[PDB]
């Protein structure tokens, strides 16, 4: 996939920085030469980096703005020489918040494999969502946990109260049943009939029984399998993709943090 | 001004090329217009063939696995099958050299490829509300109409 | 029509056997009576011979010698075209689709002897063709556009449509426009009407031999690092000569012949004095022609001999020499002599020009007058004509001319085919993109897109490869927009391809597909062992001779035994994935893939995997 | 195949201009044709060889138009006076 | 009108003719449009005469 | 005029074309897949300089291009030409591409409003 | 679209094909024309 | 590329090494620069 | 169709071989056939 369809498709999610009135971006110097860039899903991180820059510079405190872009120019930029803007040593780095990476690793270790680090910035996902459009079902791909399941909520209401009302329309179909079974089970001279006819009164009724319990067993299976990755990888992935994966990656795009709240 | 676009074209190759083998590791560790024309002044396999006189192949490469993935009535009019024959003949004389001047009986097709490309796979329903029937000379009408009515009827046997 | 076809019969006789013939002595030239010996006759003992010698029926070989001598004018003209066609009727063919032989009299005169079907061809009109189904003779849908067809009346070139161009083996893709100017143009000066163009050059260069042999050495690396270093510029100076490259200069403006010849020979003067012995490859193998099977080339059966052709291939330049460097050539830049013999040559092939074009003071016979790629008038040359130049490997030059205009009435002609002139292709080639080229512009641009396919691709990107780098390919699906309001979020879908990140899931099926990996891989060992066992305890009667064809054996038994083990992984691999599901052959699908080399069949652990994705197939 | 060139002209371009090749009924001749709304005839002329040639077609449409309309309306005025003034002038002076 | 896909299953794959054409005689179907919609036509009746005083 | 569109023969038509024996010459085929009906077969058309023709008058209705009707059939007219035969070899101008009895072939012809100099 | 499409979905027209039905009232004359060549 | 997380006030590791004290301290092993 | 058709082609080929008595052998059985197949659909083109 060529990157000017990643540069359409991650263009709704934004991300904060800061930069001076020059328009440059600030950094943090280090030792033997080094230099980064950072980029914050949430405001209010940077603030607190300059509030800390207050600590000790009032100057460089007084002369910052704040700047919010998508991360379509940032990733344009990733895909550029480094060295023709100027490079020896600056790596430009994401800051994910820590409530949503805790989420992320609490998730990773109710699997079973118990660790305390992360790669990359938390993407969530769910197993059977997918949104679907006019013509096609794209699936959305969530930064936050709550609004994930803010929409898997919904989703599942909907989904189980379809089932719900399917197995009433199952109910229908069977109080029909019974009736031409009940018609002729004790109606008529018994014999041949009336066996094969309770066979197929207890065929069924027993069919439909386990039916109901997969119906409402799907309401006690659990939540459906939420997932988490990296979004370093998942667009590294994004980029190279060519075949199966191409017409896998093109139906996935990103919502807008905290936007299915309010 | 073509060096612009291959600037853009070098950037693009060495991030993918990068990102390539990044990916390529990171699995590993998780298991274990200038240039839109072409041309042919010579059929492929002759001077494929001229060439390759010289070289060791160690393996295949990609260009030549299609080249011969592709390698193996409908067109029965004979327009065809003499196309067909003057094919063999100037690709005979193409290769037999291994008014003073020869003009060819082909065309060599000096192609143009268009670019940005996508992946390979009555009536009307007006109404009155109420009909005005034409009430509000006659003898004429009247007459005709009877008129021709018995003639009808005398015509009938 | 054609399909005049004939039967197997013996005509190529393999020239080892020849050279019997050519050491034969008694031969003869005829054919006796049939009433005495049978028809076949090629069987002339000492008294059949004589008699028939002494009656009339067939001269000896050396009688033909002298008659020859003797033979003078016009019988010797009837003799010539005699045997001619008679030697073009029965010794050289083509071949069909079936494999019979078309031979070269027949095809002659089914040629140029129909003017009917020449008028048909010349005209446009298609015609439908009735169905060989008897009912009704309903034309089928066949018809065709054929982009080549609704490409005529144009002016410049002919739009294709991508893929029907790739499919006419059009392997020269553009490579480079430059311009040679008799005065650059000034920004200064009013307009930039100063400047005053000579030619519009173009280059081109064989694609999957630039992949074939540059793909292999300088692939796989930065870009920049690899255009960076003199190695790639020797080798693209050095190379060139043998990827066919060819240069396509058209006329911008009017030229008389006069002029542009004199400073032909003062460009090209520079160039021929300047520059050392040339640097040229070891032919590996002969490359006999098959008269008989006059249209049969062999690289298919060079890439293809045991489907282990690099070890007959190594084994065959064992005896010519070992190539080197990556790609396999074995460089051998000439010694002190042929180094300015060539030169000489080449210089005096020069000294040719203004005789050749400007032969006496009379135009009416000058090879230009006559046709449309100059004026009527004798000394002017038209604008849009256009002269190609390709140079083969050993010295050899091709040189074509085409006047431009309407594509449907456009003019080819060949104009020489002048062979061993390696120091004119060297000449040519390092001028064009040697170290002072006549503008480097160009020969920078066409040195960096010359890297750009090595990795595989190809500028004007015929196969639609949504990562081309210059030309990328887009995907018909709209960008979704999400909406806010919760509900389109359906969720009442079953499924959908798993595509997150490194996740608590993805390790563990890819862990367990491990298992498969592993448990798949063992087996096709084992099975490879136990084809070991069975080439080793079966009684192969067997003389010890001929070592190549050991070795071959040697090298196919191996190869049987890995095509044996790639079938059992491949069992396994159906089985384990068939076990756990479509998502592990998913992202077992993404990891071969990208593990694969972008520039070679199977390179750049990994080798694993993809090969057990060529197991896949 | 019998026709090299047609040239679409007019104010609105709905008549062409076409040449009739060598190889055509009568030799060389220039023969006008108008057409109808027939959007078939555009492929079929490409795909046998022709030579479509369009005009320069003028986009302002009431400003291209302005100054040639008040002469068709001005000029049959000057026509009428020029030829009554030939007669009864030019003759009797 | 919308046809069940049974209807449609029974005129294709029955291999038999009057088979299918048994099957396309007893189909049935749906209109979803006499649930949702009821269209009248009407035209708006004049109050001058066309060749009246008034006219 | 119905006896004037085909090269019958008949007695109606002014004698253009005859034999030596002054006999009026007619292009009758009967048909081999439909005998036994005249009107059925198949006969070439007269030059149109030799026609005796009524001229019509008639006026289109307001949505007469937008239709199609001229369209479809000058498509249905002008989509059959000659053939090649691949079964038996040759060139063949097959049946439903010939005129039967009575039958010409049309020709659309479009005035210029700009040619009137009024 | 279209109405009755379940039964929508239920000779030599291929050759020489169809039949022209406005020109039967001169097939009698035709007859007589080939029956008496002298007219 | 990718950077390390180790949610502990969390500390970070890139490929200096920053630690999101809970604030932030911005560990050297000084943001006193900008773009050019 | 099949009775219509084939009758067609047969009543063609009396025609034919009634009038050219010559090549009613059986030696035209790929000829006859081959003017039959050209017969029924249509008149021989002659290239001219
Ligand atoms: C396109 C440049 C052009 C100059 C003409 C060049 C292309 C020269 C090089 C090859 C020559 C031919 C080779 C030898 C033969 C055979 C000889 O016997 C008679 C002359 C003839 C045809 C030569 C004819 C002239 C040829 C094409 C102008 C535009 C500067
Ligand atoms: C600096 C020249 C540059 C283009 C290269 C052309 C002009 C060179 C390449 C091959 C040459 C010919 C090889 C054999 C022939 C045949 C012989 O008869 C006489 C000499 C002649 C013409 C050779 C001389 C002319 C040819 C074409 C331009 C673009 C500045």
């Amino acid at each position: 996939m060529a990157k000017d369809e990643v540069k359409a498709r991650l263009a709704p999610v934004p991300v904060y920085t800061v930069a001076n009135p020059k328009n440059e971006f600030v950094l943090v110097a280090g030792e033997n030469n080094t230099q980064l860039g950072f980029f914050f899903f949430r405001k209010e991180d940077a603030e607190a980096l300059i509030e800390k820059i207050r600590e000790e510079n009032p100057r460089l405190a007084r002369d910052s703005k704040i700047l919010r872009v998508p991360m379509d120019n940032v990733y344009e930029v990733f895909t550029t020489p480094r060295e023709q803007t100027g490079l020896q040593g600056i790596h430009f780095r994401f800051m994910p918040d820590m409530k949503q990476v805790a989420h992320a690793l609490q998730l990773y270790k109710d699997a079973g494999v118990p660790t305390r680090q992360f790669i990359g910035v938390p993407v969530f996902q769910a197993e059977g969502l997918t949104v679907t459009t006019r013509d096609m079902q794209y699936v959305p791909l969530f930064l936050c946990k709550e609004d994930l399941d803010i929409a898997v909520q919904s989703a599942y209401v909907q989904r189980n109260a379809a089932q719900i009302k399917l197995y009433k329309d199952k109910a229908d179909k069977y109080q029909a049943d019974y009736d031409q079974i009940a018609s002729q089970l004790e109606a008529a001279a018994n014999g041949r009939e009336r066996g094969g006819l309770e066979s197929r009164l207890a065929k069924a009724r027993v069919k439909l029984e386990a039916a109901r319990d997969k119906v409402e067993s799907v309401e006690r299976a659990p939540l459906p399998k939420v997932e988490v990755g990296s979004f370093e990888e998942v667009v590294m992935r994004m980029t190279a993709s060519a075949g199966n994966e191409l017409a896998a990656w093109s139906q996935v795009m990103f919502v807008a943090p905290e936007l299915l709240r309010d | 001004n073509d060096l612009i676009s291959i600037k853009y074209c070098f950037n693009n190759l060495y991030n993918y090329i990068s990102n390539k083998t990044a990916l390529s590791t990171k699995n590993l560790f998780l298991f274990s217009l200038p240039y839109l024309k072409a041309i042919s002044p010579l059929y492929s396999k002759f001077m494929i063939d001229h060439s390759l006189k010289f070289i060791t192949p160690k393996t295949t490469l990609k260009l030549l696995q299609h080249k011969l993935n592709k390698s193996p009535h409908s067109n029965s009019r004979p327009l065809n099958h003499y196309n067909q024959a003057l094919k063999l003949i100037n690709g005979y004389e193409q290769y037999k050299n291994n008014q003073n001047i020869t003009k060819l009986k082909l065309n060599l097709t000096k192609t143009t490829v268009p670019f940005k490309t996508l992946i390979k796979k009555n009536g009307h329903l007006s109404v009155v509300s109420n009909a005005n029937l034409l009430t509000g000379k006659r003898l004429n009408s009247y007459l005709i109409y009877v008129n021709q009515n018995l003639k009808k009827f005398i015509q009938l046997n | 029509d054609l399909s005049r076809p004939a039967e197997s019969l013996p005509a190529r006789a393999d020239e080892a056997a020849v050279q019997a013939a050519l050491a034969d002595d008694g031969g003869w030239v005829g054919t006796p009576d049939p009433s005495k010996y049978a028809a076949g006759t090629t069987q002339l003992s000492a008294r059949e011979l004589q008699e028939e010698v002494a009656k009339g029926n067939v001269m000896t070989w050396k009688d033909f010698k002298q008659q020859v001598s003797g033979l003078q004018g016009p019988e010797r003209e009837a003799l010539l075209a005699l045997v001619a066609q008679r030697v073009a009727a029965e010794r050289m063919f083509f071949t069909l689709e079936d494999g019979s032989k078309v031979s070269l009299w027949d095809l002659q005169q089914y040629v140029d002897n129909n003017p009917e079907l020449a008028a048909l061809a010349a005209s446009v009109r298609r015609i439908a063709v009735a169905d060989p189904e008897d009912p009704a003779g309903r034309p089928l849908p066949g018809g065709g556009a054929s982009g080549l067809d609704r490409s005529r009346g144009l002016t410049g070139a002919a739009h294709m449509s991508g893929q029907e161009a790739e499919e006419l083996e059009l392997d020269w893709g553009q490579v480079g426009r430059g311009a040679l100017w008799r005065r650059r143009p000034t920004r200064w000066l009013l307009g930039g009407l100063d400047g005053v163009k000579d030619w519009e050059l173009e280059a081109y260069a064989h694609e999957p031999l630039a992949n074939q042999l540059l793909g292999a050495k300088y692939g796989g690396r930065d870009p920049r690092a690899v255009v960076a270093d003199p190695a790639y510029a020797a080798d693209v100076l050095r190379a060139g000569p043998l990827l066919g490259m060819t240069f396509v200069l058209r006329a911008a403006r009017d030229l008389p012949l006069q002029e542009v010849a004199s400073s032909w020979r003062g460009l090209l003067g520079n160039y021929l004095q300047r520059q050392a012995p040339l640097s040229l490859p070891k032919a590996v193998r002969p490359a006999h022609l098959d008269p008989t099977d006059l249209n049969g080339v062999a690289w298919p059966a060079l890439l293809s001999r045991p489907a282990a052709a690099a070890h007959a291939a190594a084994e065959a330049e064992a005896a010519g020499a070992v190539p080197d460097d990556e790609m396999g050539v074995a460089w051998r830049v000439q010694s002190g002599k042929e180094a300015a013999a060539s030169v000489a040559a080449a210089q005096q092939l020069l000294q040719s020009l203004p005789d050749a074009l400007c032969p006496g003071p009379s135009p009416a016979a000058w090879p230009l007058t006559g046709t449309k790629l100059v004026d009527e008038g004798g000394r002017n040359w038209r604008r849009g004509g256009s002269v190609w130049v390709t140079l083969q490997p050993e010295g050899g030059v091709l040189v074509q001319a085409q006047t431009g205009g309407v594509v449907g009435e456009q003019e080819s002609y060949l104009l020489t085919h002048v062979q061993g002139q390696e120091a004119l292709a060297g000449a040519v080639m390092s001028a064009f993109m040697g170290p002072q080229p006549l503008d480097p512009e160009l020969a920078a641009a066409a040195r960096s897109v010359l890297l750009v396919p090595a990795n595989g691709f190809t500028a004007a990107n015929k196969e639609r490869d949504p990562n081309h780098p210059l030309y990328p390919s887009f995907t018909g699906v709209r960008p979704g927009r999400a909406p806010r309001d919760v509900a389109a979020y359906t969720l009442a879908g079953g499924r959908t391809p798993l595509l997150a990140a490194g996740g608590p899931g993805e390790a563990k099926l890819a862990s367990e597909l491990r298992t498969v990996m592993e448990a798949a891989l063992a087996a096709a060992a084992r099975a490879e062992a136990e084809a070991l066992a069975d080439a080793a305890t079966s009684p192969s009667s067997t003389s010890s001779r001929a070592a190549p064809a050991a070795a071959l054996a040697e090298a196919e038994a191996a190869e049987a035994r890995r095509a044996r083990g790639r079938a059992a992984a491949a069992a396994v691999m159906a089985e384990g994935l068939r076990r756990l599901g479509p998502d592990a052959v998913a992202m077992l699908e993404r990891t071969a893939a990208e593990a694969e080399a972008p520039q070679g069949g199977g390179a750049v652990t990994s080798s694993d995997i993809f090969s057990l994705a060529r197991t896949l197939e | 195949g019998h026709v090299a060139r047609v040239r679409f002209y007019g104010p609105e371009k709905n008549k062409v201009m076409a040449t009739t090749r060598a190889s055509a009924p009568g030799g060389e001749r220039l023969c006008k044709v108008v057409l109808p709304p027939d959007p078939e005839l555009l492929d079929h002329l490409v795909s046998n060889g022709v030579v479509v040639d369009t005009g320069v077609t003028e986009d302002d449409r009431l400003r291209a138009s302005l100054l040639v309309q008040m002469l068709r309306y001005t000029v049959p005025f000057m026509v009428i006076s020029g030829l009554f003034w030939m007669i009864h002038t030019w003759i009797l002076d | 009108p919308r046809y069940s896909p049974e209807a449609l299953a029974a005129l294709y794959g029955s291999s038999s003719s009057k088979g299918k054409a048994a099957a396309a005689a007893a189909a049935q179907h749906d209109t979803p449009a006499l649930r949702h919609l009821d269209v009248s036509y009407h035209g708006t009746g004049s109050a001058v005469a066309p060749g009246s005083g008034t006219a | 005029h119905p006896w004037s569109a085909s090269v019958l023969g008949h007695p109606a038509t002014h004698p253009f074309y005859e034999d030596s024996a002054h006999n009026r010459v007619s292009m009758l085929r009967p048909n081999p897949a439909a005998p036994e009906d005249v009107t059925q077969w198949f006969c070439a058309e007269m030059p149109e300089w030799d026609m005796e023709k009524y001229r019509f008058y008639v006026d289109l209705p307001g949505d007469f291009w937008e239709s199609g009707v001229l369209q479809r059939h000058l498509a249905a007219q002008r989509a059959e030409g000659a053939v090649w035969d691949p079964a038996s070899g040759q060139y063949i101008l097959p049946y439903r591409a010939q005129k039967k009895v009575f039958q010409v072939s049309t020709e659309v012809q479009l005035l210029d409003p700009q040619e009137s100099w009024d | 679209y279209g109405e009755g499409g379940l039964r929508r979905l239920l000779a030599l027209e291929a050759v020489v094909g169809k039949a022209p039905a406005t020109t039967g009232r001169y097939r009698r004359d035709l007859e007589l024309l080939l029956a008496h060549p002298e007219l | 590329x990718x950077x390390x997380y180790x949610x502990x006030x969390x500390x970070x590791x890139x490929x200096x090494x920053x630690x999101x004290x809970x604030x932030v301290h911005v560990f050297r092993k000084x943001x006193x620069x900008x773009x050019x | 169709v099949e009775a219509a058709y084939s009758a067609y082609l047969r009543r063609i080929a009396e025609a034919y071989l009634a009038e050219h008595p010559q090549m009613a052998a059986p030696e035209h059985a790929a000829h006859v056939a081959r003017v039959v197949r050209s017969r029924a659909l249509g008149t021989p083109l002659s290239f001219d």
